[PDB]
RNA sequence: CCAAAAGAAGUCUUUCUUUUGGUAACCAGGAU
């Protein structure tokens, strides 16, 4: 959830256009979004549009406009240098597709090739034209829309619900990394932040459930603290558990302690469970589900959640706010969980 | 093609009592005045005698008076008059 | 008539009742140590809630409310859990899935607020839908997969009939319903199989009855022989006892064909208990019917590359002649279009014509559970030609489904149209409750207050005009113009007596006989013809639509026609300058200006048209000679009418024929052909919308609205 | 006071203070924070998903024998209807599926003579997998529908040398129920959900009565004050069609602002007696004390 | 792939990819 | 280890033979570990008799009709075959039914041998006209549960004997549901509701007796093997 | 002018009536339901409001 | 046609927590419905014995952590979850871990009471380092099915109770198949072959002796109709 | 309508009397 904030432009704010202002031309997918602006997740209620994600490839100049890299071909032979583009000069020049059929010698087996021409237009020019390449497949998509394996067997509008529920997922007492991933989990893990990672390589000293001690080829030594369930901004769990022991030895960027939603260094929001895909006497009827009691006898779905309460006492113009067990009109029943003070 | 054994709230069929009124907006009034009446006969049941009388059929162990009013409204004890 | 309410709920909504039983029943000395046990959870309060809450209605609503049966009153149960449990049969009339929606309870306290509840609000009162009559609480999804399962006659299964083979006697009869039902239990007979039974408690069909029983029927009893299969006996088992015998498959049109001819000849009662020992059949043999996805089951068609490179020449040859300069940058795109709807009927029909009948994905869409074959085609063929933002098609086109999966470039084409559609939706939400509520403002005053305003005023209905040769092809869309009407005069033909009296229900007999009897017209009572003063009368009205008889004499038909109107409409696509759809349906209820206006006749006689630069001019010449009517400024990007040829020089033209092809503005057409013609005008449009999405609704409800649109009048001379 | 709908251990206590020269805002001696935490457990109504929009609340949890289990004994865990996949178009799921059971199970391409053609430009060290092996498949650039079946044809037995699920990815399933099989084999696999956080525990709230406005003597609104559900203008016009008049003048009367009928229908009903007569709401004459504020003369005739 | 202590996570990926992924908080 | 709440057992008697058992209130969920077992044994595990086979003179190759008579072979056969009989010999014993004259020959113009015993005697099966003549052997042996036609062991030994269907059991139909109950704070316990249905040779309450005997011996079996075992038990009546 | 002021255009509505001195006579709906009246519609009116409930000679003696 | 061979039981041990049982002749129809009855009863219906809480000494709730242990307190909980325990008296009784200085700790460094023992020595539990020390003592006590953590109120408990979940069954996993000879003259009979497997507290056939006697006892109850 | 204190009766813990004490608007984020 953090990762995908941090990496959103929204097109409404002070001096931007307002959500009950904006028309159907705006909320748009224009051709010049490829590799720019993730086409898929987006908000699917009233803000469906007006706010999107970078994609995984792409940055921002110094002027404020988006470039991706693209692989240049000179004279027919695809090579490995990267240019980035902003989208007038990629309008100005032909671009090929990543997923074409490369010869092992940066030369395409036949001359024909899906290519977009200038107005996004897509056409089938022969194989001497094309100028770029897409440096990859997955160059469209965002971070969170590049988790989801078998994408494209899937229609875009449940794309974008699964790309956008992928954030509301809640950590659980234990994590378990799925067993049909897309590899952009650890990508993800790491560049996120929730993860503790070794900054020098070194040996373990000292392993414990509150700190990580990491003795460094030269002298030093750094004591890594973990955060124990801390609250989130959103009252959920913050664990942070190591995966080293005493003796291992770590390379620098290293993973060295797990996360909320990390298995190993690797994203894990939910679980694998054996399925079936049955009706079944109607209780798994119009979108309901079934669960076995197996979850819950073991803990398979289980979350903590943790609640903030605050006062203070302050002057005032009467003066004297105090913490105190000495209430009015309070009974002892009711003044027996607290301590001396309070 | 008979019905089965009305249920619960199901009972007795709307049908029948639609039957005895005009409209079954007459028959929320009906029901609601005789379910009234029937309370007030609790209510003053241990205190001084008054005109309210019933339940004409015999209720259950525990039975709401509404229940009681529309039983007797279907074996034809109650008449009423509209305005 | 029940729902499950969580015991924690139930123990706080019923607090008041609770603590008062609890010191009726000597649990408590006073009504603070009973409100002291209510809140504490002594283990006597669940004792006596279970007695408390029986037989007390309790009203659920789901938001937004746009129709009546948004709120509906149910028996409250106990559940474990802290979710209330629904009945799947009322989803369609709340549009209640459960992928996280949440429903309010309310409590009626008083006798009349809890008798108001049990007569008028109660689930199973309301199984028709108020807007068009049809019901609303149908088997669908699952139900509607195992009834047609059930029902389904698979040729050469197990235990089937055999003849006599001249060594052995007949195979497959049985001497009742309980002997087949023991030998599907030993493997030895299918649920499918065709065979013949002894039947004695179902009633035969109108020819077998009257060809074996004669005198008054079958008389439950008697016994007839039956070639069936076992599954049609266990359906028919489950529908009344005087019900004839349907040996049909349940298509979802034939359950909704019995569920109406049930509703129309038995009390609710009846149908409410029918339709529920259905939801159980249905769901016992979805369970069994077994339907699943697998990749194995996503066939494709076998020859689908060859119909691809057929009509990729096509288009390569449209391509060259383009770049050769023999067409326009349009003229090719047409051109390719045309080619590739082509190609992607070709490879559809060769989809259809290769899965068998029992794949579950064509099960599905065939039973008419859910879905319709464009999906399939998507999925298993080809996706096919897809739009731009601007909404013109792509002329690629995506060749891909998504079994093989799209490539890249296909999939961002296809987001293009996907987000669009998203959009649409997003928007439309709230002009549909906007438009809902400035109806329900407009005719909030219309209120059935007589009986019979005793008038003879009335609208005359098509009712199937007469065919060419002679015959009469009945009228498509009569259900929504002529039934539940009254009639204001006689209808006689040919010298014939009265076929049908003044003053009648006019329902399907009716029909039949005027049609039988050879008239094409009829007319009929309306409420924009009504006398009375202050509010519509009762048979000017007609019958109601849910509750099947003569509307009631304090029925407000004005809030139910605004929810009727006004219910449908996010499921009503705005439609790619003259607008199709929710726009439109909120102009004509606005009497705007239409945005494509069209001019219209004033007077009859021929037209003399000059085609002039960057306009037309069109002049009515008129038969009486006063004076000439002129268009001047008309828009050569419009297009001339076609009526019957289009507008020719010369031609004749009718008192109020419409020149240029768009909308007439409605308040041209008010002072010309007057308040009658109006009145058809609008009452045809909006139905032309709705009709064109799919959506059945009465025709008395557009003219309760149109009504209310035409009371005052203007001051010219004071 | 712990607020309405909360409870949990009580597991850390931050106490800042005046004396110890902390940074607090002025005019502020103390300050203190307590955090409550709570463990939840799945439950009906909780609301579940997968990584292709398949969401969908939890209709019911079974007891682990009364589900459809495998021929070895192997229960479900989870159970998804089949009519919501192919109208969808979200077909990705079933392929998950099944590469979740080839990867859970463990595979072994048999290259004895040649590798199989579905197999030739599969990557090497793909020709087998040890069982719970984890996979990865590139978002555009993934297993192909012919290496799915090609896996799925050779998967490793369990335990004895028994094959659960066939080729077409389909297991024989008996009822755990009524005891006998199903009668035609059922798509078993396995598939990664996500618990979303929409529980229940957050969703559920009733009320008798409780805590009122002070300008207008409504209902508060919220779980944690307590709150009234709100009884909008659609509503009122559902309530108008039904007809029910009584219902629609009770409810906005003597639920919401009726101040002496808030009282005596209370006891009405705990002694027994008829539910009273409604009076005036205090929201209209509210409204009458603003618009002679707004200097017109407003007034009630007879 | 390139992170020290990765677990072994094998692909079915056919193509080879020239640019690693930029950091994602850049 | 006690049960707790005990479950009792009451009948709802509707015809003279068909009833109505409850079984209240269950542990959440031995409605169904229970109601399919007694379902099964009710219907799969009570002896009876039925008629075997029969061979009808005039009727060797050509089974479509039969001389004389007014009701086809079929007909004959699907009357027989919802015959009541009770009979003690375990062997295959034979019985004859015959007629002269024009009639209606009813289920009590045969005459039974020593044992077996006929429980609906006027039943209708055939009619005859114009000085007609019938004479149907019958085959009737005791068995278990249902048993489809048994086609000929040995043709030569009999060309007119034609195989029919055997119901054997006494009991016709049955049927069960599972509901919920309690005021409890549970609210989640079951009330399983049987639906039996039987002939006139037997009736309801007895049956369900000898069903609950034969699964009482058949999960014997299985209690034998550690008898010192702990259970649930429910205490005495 | 009640139910028009609660519609839409509330500040034009209450002025225009104030400048004509406008009498409301409580026949809708709205207002009804504003002022927390019965309305004059279904069970609300006086055909059925006013309804006499008695029980029949027979069923007194009966009792 | 009565078949009077009444059915027969015989066990075959394939290991020790493991054996199939074999049930025939049986009618055709009945094997299906007899072997689910016995799994379910055997899913479901077991008594058994299961830790009902713990006590760590210097923690006071769940959501701590004990100074020099690799796992904190939850892992420690989720890791005893698995303890597979035979108890013999009805009354809860306690049993006692000690632990000092660095190494694993593993299910058998607890020391039980007489009547009690544990059938997994090896299960790993926690590992210590040179500041670790553990003192734990649990709670053990019988029942049937599985049973959510008492909450610390109900019972009259300090602050450094911490109640767990309780799962008192013995059975592992159960499945049966069905052997049905349908021959051409209508002599027909059903096998049922079940397999039962435990997890090492009690031998399959202590199980399948228990769910006789439950289901004997429950279809007595309808036996005894007249 | 609730809490605290005092007095009286009985029960071993309820009743009677006296005194004191007793919310909104903005912005933001989600769901169907
Ligand atoms: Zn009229």
């Amino acid at each position: 959830s953090g990762l995908t904030h941090k990496r959103r432009l929204s097109a409404l704010g002070p001096g931007g256009l307002s959500r009950e202002r904006a028309g159907l031309e705006v909320r748009d997918v224009h051709p010049s979004h490829y590799g720019r602006m993730c086409p898929i997740e987006t908000p699917e209620g009233p803000n469906i549009g007006l706010i999107g994600s970078l994609s995984v490839y792409a940055r921002v100049n110094p002027f404020g406009f988006i470039e991706t890299p693209y692989r240049k071909v000179v004279d027919g032979v695809v090579s490995d240098e990267i240019v980035y583009l902003t989208a007038d000069e990629e309008d100005r020049h032909v671009v090929a597709q990543a997923n074409s059929p490369i010869d092992a010698d940066g030369r395409f087996v036949e001359p024909r090739v899906l290519v977009r021409r200038k107005a996004g237009e897509v056409e089938y020019v022969p194989s001497s034209e094309v100028d770029y390449m897409d440096v990859s497949p997955r160059q469209m998509v965002s971070v969170a829309t590049a988790m989801i394996p078998f994408l494209e067997h899937d229609d875009a509008n449940r794309a974008l619900m699964g790309a956008n529920m992928q954030r509301q997922a809640v950590p659980l007492v234990r994590s378990e990394a799925p067993l049909v991933g897309t590899g952009m989990e650890l990508r993800a893990a790491i560049d996120a932040g929730d993860v503790v990672v070794a900054e020098e390589s070194g040996v373990i000293e000292e392993v414990s459930a509150d700190y990580i001690t990491v003795m460094h080829d030269n002298g030093t030594r750094r004591t890594y603290r973990m955060r124990k369930f801390a609250r989130s901004n959103h009252g959920t769990c913050a664990n942070q558990c190591p995966i080293v022991d005493a003796g291992d030895r770590v390379e620098a960027g290293q993973v060295i302690a797990d996360g909320p939603c990390t298995d190993d260094g690797e994203m894990a929001l939910g679980k694998n469970l054996l399925v079936a895909i049955m009706p079944w006497e109607g209780h798994n009827y119009e979108d309901a589900i079934i669960l076995s009691n197996r979850l819950v006898e073991e803990d398979v779905l289980t979350s903590i959640h943790i609640e903030e309460h605050e006062i203070d006492a302050r002057d005032t113009k009467l003066g004297a706010e105090e913490i105190t067990r000495d209430i009015p009109n309070i009974s002892d029943e009711v003044l027996a969980d607290l301590d001396e003070r309070g | 093609g008979g019905y089965d054994t009305p249920l619960g709230i199901t009972n007795p069929p709307i049908d029948e009592l639609l039957d005895r009124v005009s409209s079954k907006y007459a028959l929320v009034i009906y029901a609601a005045k005789r379910a009234r009446q029937i309370n007030d006969y609790y209510n003053q049941l241990g205190e001084g005698i008054l005109e309210y009388v019933g339940p004409l059929v015999e209720p259950g162990l525990q039975e709401k008076p509404l229940s009681i009013a529309l039983r007797e409204i279907h074996a034809d004890l109650l008449e009423h008059t509209e305005g | 008539h029940q729902c499950g309410l969580p015991k924690l709920m139930a123990l706080e909504l019923f607090k008041p009742f609770v603590m008062k039983r609890l010191v009726d029943l000597n649990h408590a000395q006073n009504i603070k140590s009973a409100k002291r046990m209510v809140e504490r959870q002594r283990p006597q309060v669940w004792d006596v809630l279970e007695e408390v809450i029986a037989e007390h209605p309790v009203l659920l609503n789901r938001a937004p409310t746009l129709h009546r049966l948004g709120i509906q009153a149910f028996e409250p149960m106990l559940v474990e859990g802290k979710a209330i449990q629904l009945h799947p049969l009322v989803c369609e009339a709340f549009n209640a899935d459960f992928d996280g929606d949440q429903m309010a309870v309310h409590l009626p306290l008083s006798a009349e607020a809890q008798a108001e509840a049990r007569i008028l609000m109660l689930s199973s009162n309301n199984i028709l839908s108020p807007a068009s009559g049809r019901p609303l609480a149908m088997p669908r999804l699952d139900m509607v997969t195992g009834l047609y399962y059930l029902t389904t006659e698979v040729p050469g299964d197990t235990g089937e009939y055999q003849p006599a083979s001249g060594d052995h006697p007949e195979t497959g009869v049985y001497s009742s319903p309980a002997e087949a039902i023991m030998a599907a239990d030993r493997g030895v007979l299918s649920v499918r199989a065709k065979i013949k039974v002894r039947l004695t408690q179902l009633r035969p069909p109108v020819e077998i009855e009257a060809e074996l029983f004669g005198h008054s029927g079958w008389q439950p009893g008697d016994a007839w022989m039956a070639e069936t299969t076992l599954g049609r006996v266990m359906f028919n088992e489950l529908l009344p006892l005087g019900y004839p015998f349907v040996n049909k498959q349940m298509h979802k049109k034939v359950q909704a064909a019995i569920i109406n001819d049930l509703a129309e000849r038995y009390p609710m009662i009846v149908v409410a208990q029918t339709v529920d020992k259905l939801k159980d059949a249905g769901f016992y043999w979805a369970t069994r019917s077994g339907v699943t996805v697998s990749m194995a089951d996503v066939l494709v068609p076998p020859r689908k590359k060859e119909i691809l490179d057929h009509y990729e020449e096509r288009a390569d040859k449209v391509e060259k002649q383009f770049q050769r300069g023999a067409l326009n940058h349009d003229e090719r795109n047409e051109a390719l279009v045309e080619i590739w709807k082509e190609a992607t009927d070709e490879v559809g029909q060769a989809l259809r014509e290769h899965y068998p009948d029992d794949n579950p994905i064509i099960t599905i869409v065939d039973s008419g559970a859910t879905g319709n074959f464009t999906q399939t085609r998507t999925l298993a063929g080809m996706k096919g030609l897809v739009t731009n933002p601007k909404g013109e098609f792509i002329p690629r086109p995506v060749k891909s489904s998504f079994r093989e999966g799209l490539t890249v470039l296909e999939y961002f084409i296809n987001t293009h149209g996907a987000r669009k559609g998203l959009a649409d939706t997003a928007l439309r939400t709230a002009d549909s409750g906007y438009l809902t509520r400035r109806l329900v403002d407009v005719s909030q005053d219309v209120i059935v207050r007589e009986h019979d305003c005793q008038t003879e005023r009335g609208i005359v209905v098509e009712l199937a005009e007469r065919a060419p040769d002679g015959t009469l092809i009945r009228d498509p869309y009569i259900e929504t113009s002529a039934y539940a009407r009254t009639l204001g005069t006689d209808a006689v033909d040919e010298a014939g007596n009265v076929i049908v009296e003044r003053g009648q229900d006019l329902g399907d007999p009716e029909i039949d006989a005027l049609l039988a009897a050879g008239i094409t017209q009829v007319k009929v009572r309306s409420v924009l013809t009504c006398a009375t003063s202050t509010g519509v009368c009762a048979t000017c009205y007609g019958r109601s639509m849910a509750t099947g008889k003569l509307v009631d004499i304090g029925e407000a038909v004005g809030i139910v026609a605004a929810q009727s109107i006004g219910e449908p409409g996010t499921q009503l696509t705005m439609r790619t300058d003259i607008t199709g759809g929710l726009p439109r349906v909120q102009e004509l209820f606005e009497a705007r200006v239409p945005r494509g206006k069209a001019p219209i006749a004033d007077v009859t006689g021929r037209v003399r048209l000059e085609d002039g630069e960057r306009f037309y001019k069109i002049t009515i010449v008129p038969d009486d000679g006063g004076e000439e009517v002129v268009y001047d400024k008309i828009s050569k990007r419009q297009r001339l009418r076609v009526f019957k040829r289009v507008l020719s020089d010369g031609d004749h033209v009718e008192v109020g024929q419409q020149l240029m092809e768009g909308s007439a503005d409605p308040h041209e057409v008010l002072r010309v052909q007057g308040p009658r013609e109006v009145q058809i005008h609008l009452v045809r449009e909006v139905q032309e919308v709705y009709r064109a999405q799919g959506v059945s609704i009465h025709d008395k409800h557009i003219e309760v609205i149109v009504r209310q649109m035409l009371r005052r009048v203007t001051i010219i001379d004071s | 006071k712990v607020p309405h709908g909360e409870s949990g251990k009580v597991i850390g206590i931050r106490v800042f203070s005046r004396e110890d020269e902390d940074e607090l805002p002025a005019g502020v001696n103390e300050l203190v924070r307590v955090y409550v935490a709570q463990k939840r457990k799945i439950s009906d109504g909780d609301k579940l998903a997968g990584r292709h929009g398949n969401k969908g609340v939890i209709g019911k949890i079974l007891p682990v024998e009364d589900m459809p289990f495998l021929a070895d004994g192997t229960p479900v865990d989870i159970i998804l209807n089949t009519h919501g996949v192919p109208r969808r178009m979200n077909i990705g799921q079933i392929l998950e599926t099944h590469l979740g059971w080839c990867a859970h199970s463990g595979w072994k391409v048999d290259a004895a003579k040649g590798v199989p053609d579905w197999a030739a430009r599969l990557p090497d060290e793909l020709l087998e997998a040890q069982p719970n092996a984890i996979v990865s498949t590139p978002v555009f650039d993934g297993a192909q529908e012919a290496e799915l079946q090609g896996l799925l044809s050779c998967t490793l037995p369990n335990r004895d040398g028994d094959v659960l699920v066939d080729a077409d990815g389909k297991a024989m399933l008996f009822d755990g129920r009524s005891g006998e099989p199903f009668p035609y084999p059922v798509t078993v696999g396995y598939m990664y959900i996500m618990k979303l956080h929409h529980l229940v525990d957050d969703k559920i709230h009733a009320r008798s009565t409780g805590p009122y406005s002070m300008i207008t003597q409504q209902p508060l609104g919220g779980k944690a004050q307590f709150g009234g559900q709100r009884f909008g203008e659609m509503e009122c016009w559902a309530m108008q069609a039904y007809g029910a008049a009584y219902t629609l003048q009770e409810l906005l009367t003597i639920k919401s602002d009726d101040t002496v009928g808030r009282v005596k229908v209370y006891e009405a009903i705990v002694k027994g007696e008829n539910i009273p007569e409604p009076g005036i709401p205090e929201s209209f004459k509210v409204l009458l004390k603003e618009l002679q504020s707004l200097c017109l003369n407003v007034e009630v005739l007879s | 792939n390139s992170v020290p202590g990765a677990p072994n996570r094998v692909s079915f990926a056919k193509l080879r990819e020239p640019l690693e992924v930029p950091g994602l908080l850049d | 280890m006690l049960i707790s709440q005990r479950p009792t057992l009451s009948e709802d008697v509707l015809t003279d033979n068909r009833s109505q058992f409850v079984i209240e209130p269950l542990e959440p969920g031995f409605g169904y570990t229970l109601g399919n077992s007694l379902r099964r044994t009710l219907l799969s595990s009570i002896p009876g008799a039925a008629v075997t086979s029969i061979r009808i003179d005039g009727v060797l190759h050509e089974f479509t009709t039969v001389p004389g008579v007014k009701e086809d072979v079929t007909e004959i056969i699907l009357n027989l075959k919802s015959l009541v009989v009770s009979s003690e010999e375990d062997e295959p014993v034979t019985m004859y039914l015959r007629k002269q004259g024009p009639g209606e020959v009813t289920a009590g113009d045969i005459v039974p041998p020593a044992g077996v015993t006929v429980h609906n005697p006027g039943m209708h099966i055939a009619t005859l006209n114009d000085k007609g003549k019938l004479e149907v052997e019958l085959v009737v042996e005791r068995g278990r549960g249902y048993v489809p036609a048994v086609q000929n062991r040995a043709s030569g030994a009999e060309i007119g004997r034609i195989p029919v269907d055997s119901i054997y059991s006494p009991v016709l139909k049955v049927t069960y549901k599972v509901d919920a109950t309690r005021v409890e704070q549970r609210t989640d316990f079951d009330k399983l509701i049987l639906d039996v249905e039987t002939k006139n040779s037997i009736s309801p309450r007895d049956a369900l007796a000898s069903a609950g005997k034969t699964l009482v011996e058949l999960f014997g079996l299985a209690r034998e093997l550690n008898v010192e075992a702990e259970g649930i038990e429910i205490g005495p009546s | 002018w009640l139910s028009a002021a609660s519609f839409q255009e509330t500040t034009r509505v209450l002025t225009d009536a104030a400048i004509n001195c406008r009498s409301d006579k409580l026949n809708g709906l709205k207002e009804n339901v504003i002022i927390g009246k019965l309305i004059p519609a279904g069970t609300g009116i006086n055909r059925y409001r006013n309804i006499a409930v008695q029980p029949t000679e027979e069923a007194r003696a009966a009792a």
